[PDB]
């Protein structure tokens, strides 16, 4: 039983990045790549960002270009997302799914969801 | 969505009446060895309800 | 042709080797649906549209 525990994530307001952990457990982590992808209300959800286990590139879409980035530790086994200028349309569930090529429909996990607050 | 409860969609073989397969090595549907690294023909083997 | 003018083709009467498109790593989207994306060299259908 594979179960990505997901830290909450707590309200914060526009001038600081905020800083968001995620984390996996029941499985070897350093196999297998974890994913980053948001769900906003009233829209389906969307692939966010990807980190390869290996060549470590982080991909995502050009739309948030320039201020989202990922950090992976397989020593303490999870994720951490780090957003800059963070404007109120990130309110979202940025949730986390083990990611595959396609990343559509795969596994993940219940998540936090974060609204900046004015 | 709650997305908890996995099942298993890849496996190499049929299982046997009662078993338990609890194995999450990455499944490989190519020539190419996967060696347990994600890539082309090499699948994770869980996937969810929602 | 272009996306509105997508050409299609039809193909029957040969013998189709999937396992060679399916293990080549050139492409990048390779999504089977009704069938898996391998063992497609078991089945015999009457037509194919490209």
């Amino acid at each position: 039983q594979v179960q990505l525990v997901e830290t909450g994530g707590g309200l914060v307001q526009p001038g600081g990045s905020l800083r968001l952990s995620c984390a996996a457990s029941g499985f070897t982590f350093s196999s297998v790549y974890m994913n980053w992808v948001r769900q906003a209300p009233g829209k389906g959800p969307e692939w966010v960002s990807r980190i390869s286990p290996n060549s470590g590139n982080i991909g995502y879409t050009d739309s948030v270009k320039g201020r989202f980035t990922i950090s992976r530790d397989n020593a303490k086994n999870t994720l951490y997302l780090q957003m800059n200028n963070l404007k109120p349309e990130d309110t979202a569930l940025y949730y986390c799914a083990i990611g595959l090529n396609l990343s559509s429909s795969s596994v993940r996990g219940q998540g936090t969801q974060v609204t900046v607050s004015s | 969505g709650n997305y908890n409860y996995l099942y298993r969609l890849f496996r190499k073989s049929n299982l046997k009446p009662f078993e338990r397969d609890i194995s999450t090595e990455i499944y490989q549907a190519g020539s190419t060895p996967c060696n347990g690294v994600e890539g082309f023909n090499c699948y994770f083997p869980l996937q969810s309800y929602g | 042709a272009s996306v509105y003018a997508w050409n299609r083709k039809r193909i029957s009467n040969c013998v189709a080797d999937y396992s060679v498109l399916y293990n080549s790593a050139s492409f990048s989207t390779f999504k089977c649906y009704g069938v898996s994306p391998t063992k497609l060299n078991d089945l015999c259908f009457t037509n194919v549209y490209a």
